[PDB]
């Protein structure tokens, strides 16, 4: 875990997540997908404490999938994010809290709008045009403050995202082994295979 | 050991009747007559003090009870059931309202809490329903004066005026003739005493009659001074002397 | 032991019926009639108060029609005390959903959960069922205007127009006769009152023996308004349709 | 009717028939007695020798509570044992908290409240024993008899079982003939006689005599069983009186 | 807690509460399951004493447990919701731990186990529900159709029916269904299912529901007009 | 602060032959620089031709041996007087020790 | 009649019918005999089979190295009670390094059976037990009844036709009590005792079950070819 | 009504005795123990021809060395099998060995009487537990809802039990081969079964030390059925 | 008719178990009486010791609940002692929690509330006893409060309980009609006890020895029972007048 980014553009949400899984002085894996599909038009990336991250992501995934079957209906990204926030808000005052930070990128089909939510392990939710967790934000936020425009296309968003990854590869101390990029739009979730 | 009665003692009969509630209402019918009348500037609740023995001190037995400074209650039916309901009703006014909002509950909501308690005795395991009907008179800032009846089922209805118990049928007919929407509190007390004389058989005086009002604030009954917003209880129990004064001009 | 006095409220008859559920329905059949009619631009709830006394305070009274949230209301038929237990649960369930998802609860979800509670009392616990039938009138952005009913069995169904309580057989025949799909709210208001007026056990239908409510989109632009009718408003609507 | 089918149910008389039915089980049992004396108490019981195969002296019925209280009972023997087990718990918790050994009146109410508690619910059965018990405490000697209802009183002499009326009649004579008091060693001998006299109401099977005693002078205020020479001396005294 | 043993043996060796729960199933609306060569079809009766219904929002008779398994039932409607909910939760729980969706046999075995538990648990009555559970195992094209009942027994069926007048439609299916050659196509399977319901139903209007399940989470419910076409076709061939 | 563990010293030694096995242990018991006993055995016959020693903290050692001896007894009751094989005993002892994984028996065990 | 619905109900004559019906289950059970001398105590049990294809129901259970019983009636109830005895014997050993006295063993069984006869919901135990043992006060033999009544005896028998063996032991009392330091002769007396309860059937090799405990003899059970000596 | 754990005047538990009547209504199950193995066979009894008979699972594996056949309310057996399997595997975990067949049966029978007012009623199913261990060799046990279990050389349970048991009485001897036992189960099943016996409505299984517990295929059983018919016609 | 076995309503709105508990009250066949003086409250009860083997000192239906409160029971002794022990525990707890001695009327209410619970809850039977509480309350002065199996309670000027309660009641009624006051106008408690015994003798029509009576006296800051010699001294005073 470490680097997870998110950029909401005109018609889609783009999530970039690092592929490295390090433990100690050994990179154990360099092709790790730090995300789960909660519903056809909702994707959650995650980063934080080992074990907690996946255990939490899959637990949320199961709950959202259960809801979808029960009601034969997809929950809005706003509704999913509120559910997730509450779960983390409970967790922080538990015996052992989930130390997991998440980004929830989704496309609201009723509004026909992309939505990006940033939620930390405390249960601190915010809707944003672009978001990041961990040390990544210290570089990407200022970069996006400058280069981001709200009416950008998905292709412009990917070029904007490349600019972030390049900066991180240049100035970050650790080798995060590149990123897996995924796009959430009206047609659902798809992965960019060449980044 | 332990309460093995975890099942309902009140159940539906083939005809759709809830037997124990019906029988509880029968117990209320046998009970002594009590009544309540709502005026424009107050409410009056009254009942006969049926003495079990002339050696018994009927002052020690209070059929009319203060629940909050602005709410009072009277009953017809089984006295012991009433007594515990008053205890629970007083406590619930604090636990479920005053300790949360820092003020006393309005009449309708306290009534609602009492109704809930009586409804649970109709459905919970190993209990019979309460064998009483309550008349709860009260005042609050946003609803003004109000009068409620609460039956063994847990149902409650707001009334302009009503009677319950022994001679309720005749007493209700009497109240229909006398009641209007322009009654002043003193006129309602007068009618209450007239209505109650019909049902009472033996002695009729301030010692055999129990009567309380929900009227103006009573700063003299507050017990302290210095807080302007605190003006005193609207509930006041009429004294044995105060009743006899009105019985002369009857 | 205590076995001797157990009624066994949650068992089957030889015919495969639930005694207590059947007897609870028999109880509800004597309760004041309640009618729900769903129009294309709103829903009407109409209910007859149980034999009113002239000294009953009519304006500050609530017997039949209750508000669950801003978008959903219910009409009650049966034991009022039982209904209020279930209503407070339903009100809480609605707020739990809003707190969790930051969205108002879909009508069916609320109805299902309340019906699931009733179901539980028929299968386990050894307690008597709730002697209550609801008519749920509500709106959400998925299905729009919806009418449901639930009964002591915990079984619920959706309706265009429906009655519960007394004389449902006669009331349902009259609704089935005059109802049509392109109906407006003001027409549904008239149908509801006309049906009660004919099926009533009373001599004549008056304002003091009725509770009335509408759920329209008659507010300002794309939002729903609940209107629990005042006594004077029922008096006017009763004159306007020519019943009194 | 049907008022007798459930425990804790009042009949229209105001009676608990289930408790009265438990008394019948007590009346069916063997005879047991208690004799209060000068500075202590004496307990005795009839043990029916059902068969030659019963080991003599090895089916002890009298039980000790703490170190200063003796208990004996007639009726359902297991029910009596359950009551004594409770008594021992009650006496232990008293000594634990208050240091001093439990006084006899205090102990009597502990059993009384416990037996009475078994008449309050239909989910328990009343005790099928009348329990004669007592001992020596700071205030001197005390003898008690406790019944299925939870009712108990202090006694000068007590008797229960199949030969209770015979034993009571014999007890009443001792109270009349000895107003100043009966000694501990005398009471042991009298206890033997009364059991032998009360055996006339249960005379098909022959029996085995068992005696115990508490006495401030003779046993130093502790409960002890009467054995050996003192027992045989009491048996011989009883044998001489029946003939 | 309420402890009473409601389900108990009788002198003749019967558990009446379980048997009376079967009577509730016999009262319920008819449900039929027919599995073809590459599909399963679930047909369901809907009683026509209820007009002025709202079919958009009224609970459908066939329920999706997962994207690849469905469940229809006969008997008490309120009871069925509890079984469906539990089954849906177990379906997601299985995906979470095994990293694979449930098999139809496993899901059936679970639902049947729940039903059985309520026949020897204190304070509860049995479910007045029999279910037909149909679908396709993950990465498998062999059709699966299972039946459960209040007692807790379950078994696989080439074709089966439950509910009121089920003995009549079972009679029909027993002679009309060939084991050696099941309905080769979707159309053939749906037609045989509709035919079997037409022996019992009344009218083929808004009384018959049909749901078709195909491999790899391919489930679709037929509309009124689509079903009515089968009804129209069958009646014309009948007049012969 | 109260320390629930102690060190009772000593040492043990197990050697296996072809048709025999030995389990040796010194008989000295100590705390700190003091001798508690010059003869306190800590190698026990547990039945079924199994000998056992749990050396380290004697209180834990005696507790374990006591529990295992009792385990052998109940193995007979529950399984028709079947002989507890040395391999089965070993596995049983693992569960005894691991049962207190988070408050261990401070002993080196040999059978 | 109306007072046998549960154990918590007394009859008008002061009887507990459920306890008496539990007692009846013992009378239906197969015969078993108990007897002792001053050095040894012996159990002899006639085992019963369902048919010729079935095994013979094991009647004797070991509780400790110095104690054990034989059963008559519901075997699962005997398993519960024997297991309880094993624990109580074992508690005495681990905590007090003390072999449980046979008398205390009886007291504990009495109190366990009693609680089931006074509470609603439960039922009495449907089995009778003969406990033998050798402790610090020599050899012992107990008879447990599920009413709660436990009795120490020189010899006894329970089960169907147990009156035959019980009469024999009542006659033989003076003989077998003095069979000291001789196991085989004390068993012979027990085998001859149980023979008085036999009708149509006789003692075979897989039918007879014998157990013994004594001064220098742990509680050991003999079945199969080991009891062929005594036929 | 009356208590669940009530004794009859004859000294029997009503509910246990009534559950035995339910077992008599159940389908026939037969077990035969030999020195070469233990054979278990059952009547499937499909209620309708549309029911896929291979889904009828009335013979079941508990461990590699222990098998089980059932009769009566077969739905009740699921939790019994689950317990048996857990008991078998748990013992292997604690002791690094196979569990004795008797010990397994005893563990299952401990559930039997854990009912009252624990579960609400006794089990309505009888079990034939067959297995092998190093101590007592090949064993067959009959486990009832009374909590009692008998070891048997051969045993039949279900509707045709008393007739089949009388037949097993005559036919069984201590030198039966496995093949002889297989045919004997098929022979006796065919006699007591209502419908005509074939590979689809009857199932065979066995447990041997070498190969463990094995349910036979419908192809394998069909040949044994054909071998059986020929041998009866041959004299 | 299981509505007569447990505390649920009959068709006519009655609780038969409560009514039958009232009949258990007179099972002992003992009459009690309570009156108030100026400074004191006196309670007297008949003492019947039929068996000669009984220790008469242990035969009592009067109880010392607290230092200030006394209680006499009409009903069987097991239920009487059950009620006494509870009242003692309640009075002790009250003092610990609220920092002052439990008043007689408050204890009466508390015990009455407990009795009420048994009339509503099914698993608990009513106690077949009538509890008469007496004290000299520090606020209300001389006090008599009585509790029954119905859960009813009320204060009394004076009262009587037992089989021949009505004869005693009217006897007292006629005295208070005559005296025109709520109490016995008397200085010493000794003479109030003499009044109580005198009027019981007149009402019941029987004479009493020292062992036929049992007397309890409540004064300020203590309640105490009288010995046989204290009563004998009192009986002599009545006889010599
Ligand atoms: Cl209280
Ligand atoms: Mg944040």
């Amino acid at each position: 875990m470490d680097i997870i980014l998110g950029i909401r553009v005109q018609d889609s949400v783009i999530l970039a997540s690092s592929k490295a899984v390090t433990r100690g002085i050994s990179v154990l894996k360099d092709s790790d997908d730090k995300t789960r599909q909660l519903s056809p038009h909702t994707l959650m990336s995650f980063a934080g404490e080992a074990g907690d991250t996946v255990q939490f992501a899959e637990y949320i995934q199961a709950n959202i999938q259960l809801y979808s079957i029960r009601e034969d209906y997809e929950l809005s990204p706003q509704a999913v994010s509120s559910f997730v926030r509450q779960e983390l808000a409970k967790s922080i005052r538990s015996r052992r809290p989930y130390q997991v930070n998440v980004l929830i990128g989704g496309y609201d089909k009723k509004k026909n709008k992309p939505e990006l939510y940033q939620i930390d392990y405390l249960g601190t939710k915010v809707e944003l045009p672009y978001g990041a967790h961990g040390y990544s934000g210290f570089y990407t936020f200022s970069l996006l403050d400058h280069h981001y425009r709200p009416d950008m296309t998905t292709e412009e968003g990917l070029d904007l995202l490349k600019l972030c990854v390049q900066e991180l590869e240049k100035r970050m101390p650790m080798d995060f082994k590149g990123v897996i990029v995924k796009i959430v739009d009206k047609d659902g979730i798809r992965q960019v295979d060449d980044f | 050991m332990t309460d093995r009665y975890s099942f309902s003692l009140t159940t539906f009969s083939p005809s759709g009747k809830l037997g124990q509630i019906d029988y509880a209402l029968t117990a209320v019918k046998q009970g002594v007559t009590s009544l309540g009348i709502k005026a424009t500037n107050g409410v009056v609740i009254a009942t006969e003090k049926k003495s079990s023995s002339p050696l018994a001190m009927s002052e020690t037995l209070s059929k009319v009870s203060l629940l909050t400074p602005d709410i009072g209650a009277v009953y017809s039916g089984m006295g012991p059931d009433y007594r515990v309901l008053v205890d629970k009703s007083r406590k619930v006014a604090h636990t479920s309202y005053k300790r949360i909002y820092g003020e006393y509950p309005p009449t309708k909501l306290l009534v609602s809490e009492v109704a809930k308690i009586m409804q649970e005795a109709t459905q919970s395991g190993g209990v019979r329903p309460f064998g009483v009907s309550l008349l709860i008179a009260g005042h609050d800032e946003f609803n003004g004066f109000s009068l409620y009846q609460v039956d063994p089922s847990g149902s409650y209805f707001p009334w302009k005026a009503t009677a319950i118990g022994k001679g309720s049928v005749a007493a209700k007919t009497f109240l229909e003739k006398r009641w209007n929407d322009e009654l002043e509190l003193e006129d309602a007390i007068h009618i209450a005493l007239l209505t109650l004389k019909e049902s009472v058989e033996g002695e009729f005086n301030g010692d055999t009659i129990e009567l309380a009002i929900i009227g103006d604030e009573n700063p003299d009954l507050l017990g302290y001074t210095g807080i302007p917003t605190d003006k005193g209880p609207r509930f006041r129990k009429l004294t044995s002397q105060e009743i006899n004064d009105r019985l002369e001009a009857l | 032991g205590s076995r001797r006095y157990d009624s066994r409220t949650t068992i089957f008859s030889p015919e495969g019926r639930l005694y207590q559920v059947e007897y609870a329905l028999e109880s509800i059949s004597h309760a004041g009639t309640a009618i729900g009619i769903m129009a294309s631009d709103g829903i009407v709830l109409a209910a007859e108060r149980k034999v009113t006394s002239t000294l009953l305070e009519q304006d500050t009274s609530t017997e039949k029609l209750y508000k669950l949230n801003d978008k959903i209301a219910v009409a009650v038929a049966g034991l009022t005390a039982d209904a209020e237990i279930l209503i407070n649960t339903a009100r809480i369930h609605a707020q739990n959903y809003l707190k969790t998802y930051n969205e108002d609860i879909p009508v069916e979800i609320l109805v299902r959960r309340l019906s699931d509670i009733k179901q539980g009392y028929t299968q386990h616990g050894g307690l008597r069922p709730f002697g209550v039938s609801f008519i749920y009138a509500g709106y959400d952005d998925r299905y729009g205007y919806q009418l449901y009913t639930s009964n002591p069995s915990g079984n619920y169904t959706g309706w265009k127009a429906i009655s519960v309580g007394a004389n449902t057989s006669a009331a349902q025949t009259l609704l089935q006769m005059d109802y049509k799909d392109d109906m407006k709210v003001d027409d549904a208001i008239e149908l509801a009152l006309k049906t009660l007026s004919k099926t009533t056990d009373s001599s004549a239908l008056t304002y003091d023996r009725l509770e009335f409510a509408t759920i329209r989109k008659g507010a300002n632009d794309g939002e729903v308004y609940q209107k629990i009718f005042k006594p004077q408003e029922i008096k006017d609507i009763l004159v306007k349709t020519g019943i009194t | 009717t049907g008022y007798d089918l459930s425990n804790s149910v009042f009949s229209p008389d105001g009676r608990n028939f289930q408790v009265e039915y438990a008394v019948k089980a007590v009346e069916n049992g063997t005879t047991s007695i208690g004799i209060k004396c000068n500075d202590g108490v004496v307990f005795a019981v009839e043990k029916l020798i059902t068969s030659k195969l019963l080991v003599p002296q090895k089916n002890v019925k009298i039980q000790v509570v703490d170190r200063h209280i003796g208990c004996v009972y007639s009726g359902l023997i297991p029910d009596g044992r359950h009551l004594v087990n409770r008594g021992r718990e009650e006496a232990a918790s008293f000594k634990k908290l208050y240091k001093t050994p439990i006084p006899i009146p205090a102990f009597a109410d502990r059993l009384g409240q416990y037996v009475q508690a078994h008449t309050l619910y239909n989910s328990v059965r009343p005790f099928g024993v009348s329990t004669i018990f007592g001992g020596v405490d700071k205030n001197g000697a005390h003898l008690y008899m406790l019944e299925p209802s939870g009712s108990y009183w202090g006694y000068k002499g007590a008797a229960t079982g199949k030969g209770r009326q015979s034993a009571k009649a014999e007890l009443e004579k001792l109270v009349d003939h000895h107003p100043e008091g009966l000694s501990a060693r005398e009471a042991v001998k009298q206890a033997a006689k009364i059991i032998y006299l009360a055996h006339e109401d249960n005379k098909e099977k022959d029996f085995e005599l068992e005696i115990s005693w508490c006495s401030l002078s003779e046993t130093n205020g502790l409960h002890k069983f009467v054995k050996g020479d003192l027992l045989q001396e009491a048996i011989d005294f009883a044998q001489k009186e029946i003939n | 807690g309420y402890d009473r043993a409601l389900s108990i043996f009788s002198p003749d060796g019967h558990i009446f509460q379980v048997e009376y729960a079967l009577e509730a199933v016999k009262r319920g609306t008819c449900a039929v399951g027919v599995k073809g060569k590459n599909c399963v079809v679930l047909g369901c009766e809907r009683r026509s004493t209820l007009k002025l219904q709202d079919t958009r929002i009224t609970p459908s008779k066939v329920s999706k447990i997962d994207s690849h398994v469905v469940l229809s039932f006969s008997g008490l409607n309120a009871d069925s919701r509890i079984l469906i909910e539990k089954a849906r939760v177990e379906a997601q729980s299985h995906r979470l731990t095994l990293e694979d969706p449930v098999t139809v046999e496993y899901l059936t075995r679970y639902v049947a186990g729940v039903q059985q538990r309520y026949t020897q648990s204190g304070g509860v009555r049995p479910f007045g529900v029999s279910t037909l559970i149909a679908g396709f195992d993950p990465r498998d094209d062999e059709p699966k159709l299972y039946q459960t009942e209040p007692s807790g027994i379950y078994s696989s069926w080439s074709a089966q029916t439950i509910g009121r007048n089920s003995k009549t439609v079972r009679e029909f299916l027993e002679k009309n269904y060939d084991r050696k050659e099941p309905p080769a196509t979707v159309e053939e399977c749906v037609k045989l299912t509709v035919r079997s319901l037409l022996e019992v139903v009344q009218t083929g209007a808004k009384n018959i529901e049909i749901t078709v399940v195909k491999p790899d989470s391919d489930i679709v419910a037929l509309s009124s007009e689509e079903i009515n076409q089968y009804v129209t076709q069958i009646e014309q061939e009948k007049q012969e | 602060q109260f320390n629930p563990y102690g060190d009772n010293g000593g040492t043990i030694l197990g050697i296996a032959g072809e048709d025999f096995a030995v389990l040796a242990g010194d008989t000295r018991n100590i705390t700190d620089y003091s001798i508690n006993s010059r003869y306190e055995p800590k190698v026990f016959d547990c039945g079924d031709n199994i000998v056992m020693s749990a050396n380290g903290f004697a209180a834990d050692g005696d507790a374990l041996v006591k529990r295992f001896k009792n385990s052998v007894k109940w193995y007979h009751f529950d399984h028709n007087d079947k002989k507890l094989s040395i391999n089965s005993a070993a596995r049983n002892i693992q569960h005894l020790l691991y049962g207190k994984r988070f408050f261990p028996y401070y002993v080196h065990t040999i059978i | 009649n109306n007072y046998d619905g549960d154990t918590v109900t007394f009859s008008p004559t002061g009887r507990l019918f459920q306890v008496e019906y539990a007692l009846e289950a013992i009378k239906q059970g197969s015969v078993t005999v108990g007897l002792r001398s001053n050095t040894h105590a012996v159990l002899v049990a006639l085992k019963r089979n369902a048919d010729e294809l079935s095994s013979y129901q094991k009647k004797i259970i070991k509780c400790d190295e110095h104690m054990g019983l034989s059963l008559a009636g519901l075997a699962p109830d005997a398993r519960v009670l024997s297991n309880y005895l094993r624990q109580q014997c074992n508690y005495s050993s681990l905590v007090f390094n003390r072999k449980l006295a046979v008398e205390r063993a009886g007291h504990l069984l009495c109190d366990k059976a009693q609680k089931n006869t006074q509470s609603y919901g439960g039922r009495p135990y449907g089995v009778g037990l003969l406990i033998i043992g050798y402790d610090k006060s020599g050899a012992h033999l107990l008879e447990f009844q599920p009413s709660g009544n436990v009795t120490e005896l020189y010899g006894t028998a329970i089960g169907a036709r147990s009156q035959g063996a019980k009469t024999y032991l009542e006659r033989t009392l003076d003989t077998f009590i003095k069979i000291d330091g001789n196991p085989d002769e004390l068993i012979k007396a027990g085998v001859e005792a149980i023979s008085q309860s036999l009708r149509d059937e006789s003692l075979t090799v897989d039918n007879l079950s014998i157990a013994i405990v004594g001064k220098d003899t742990p509680f050991t059970i003999y079945d199969g070819e080991a009891v062929a000596k005594y036929i | 009504d009356r208590g669940v754990s009530t004794f009859s005047p004859e000294g029997r538990l009503f509910q246990v005795e009534y559950s035995l009547e339910a077992i008599k209504l159940g389908s026939t199950a037969i077990g035969i123990a030999t020195k070469e193995g233990v054979v278990l066979g059952v009547e499937k009894r499909a209620t309708s021809p549309l029911l896929e008979s291979d889904s009828i699972e009335k013979i079941v594996e508990i461990d590699r060395h222990i098998g089980c056949a059932m009769s009566g309310l077969t739905a009740d057996a699921r939790s019994m099998i689950e317990h048996a399997r857990t008991a078998a595997v748990t013992h292997n975990l604690y002791y690094d060995e196979d569990i004795n067949v008797e010990s397994l049966t005893q563990s299952v029978c401990d559930l039997a009487l854990r009912f009252g007012e624990l579960m609400s009623r006794p089990f309505g199913v009888a079990l034939l537990i067959a297995g092998h261990d190093a101590d007592d060799g090949y064993q067959l046990f009959h486990a009832e809802p009374s909590g009692t279990f008998y070891r048997y050389n051969a045993k039949a349970i279900g509707s045709g039990s008393e007739g089949a048991q009388a037949e097993l009485l005559n036919e069984w001897h201590s030198s039966l081969t496995l093949k002889e036992a297989e045919l004997l189960v098929l022979k006796i099943l065919k006699q007591v079964m209502e419908e005509k016996l074939d590979e689809n409505n009857a199932q065979l299984s066995c447990i041997t030390k070498q190969d463990g517990f094995k349910i036979y295929d419908n192809e394998k059983t069909a040949e044994l059925i054909k071998e059986l018919k020929e041998k009866e016609a041959a004299e | 008719g299981y509505d007569r076995h447990i505390t649920i309503f009959s068709p006519e709105g009655r609780l038969y178990q409560v009514e039958y508990a009232f009949k258990a009250t007179n099972q002992t066949n003992i009459n009690s009486l309570a009156v108030r003086g100026k400074d004191c409250t006196v309670v007297i009860s008949q003492k019947k010791v039929p068996d000669k083997l009984l220790d008469p000192t242990t035969v009592s239906y009067i109880f010392c609940i607290s230092r200030t409160i006394g209680m006499v029971v009409n009903g069987p002794i097991p239920d009487a002692r059950n009620a006494a022990l509870r009242a003692k525990a309640e009075a002790a707890e009250f003092r610990y929690k609220y920092g002052y001695d439990m008043p007689c009327d408050v204890l009466a209410k508390r015990m009455a509330n407990l009795s009420q619970i048994y009339t509503q809850r099914a698993y608990m039977r009513p106690l077949g006893v009538i509890l008469t509480f007496v004290s000299v309350d520090e606020e209300l002065g001389p006090s008599i409060y009585k509790t029954d199996p119905a859960g009813y309670y009320v204060g009394y000027k004076a009262t009587a309980t037992g089989p021949k309660q009505q004869e005693i009641t009217t006897n007292l009624e006629n005295h208070f009609k005559k005296s025109k006051i709520d109490h016995i106008n008397e200085e010493s408690w000794e003479k109030v006890v003499e009044f109580a015994i005198t009027h019981m003798i007149d009402a019941l029509g029987t004479e009493f020895s020292k062992n036929d009576l049992e007397v309890g006296v409540a004064t300020k800051d203590k309640f105490f029972t009288l010995s046989a010699e204290n009563i004998e001294e009192r009986l002599v005073a009545i006889a010599e007048q």
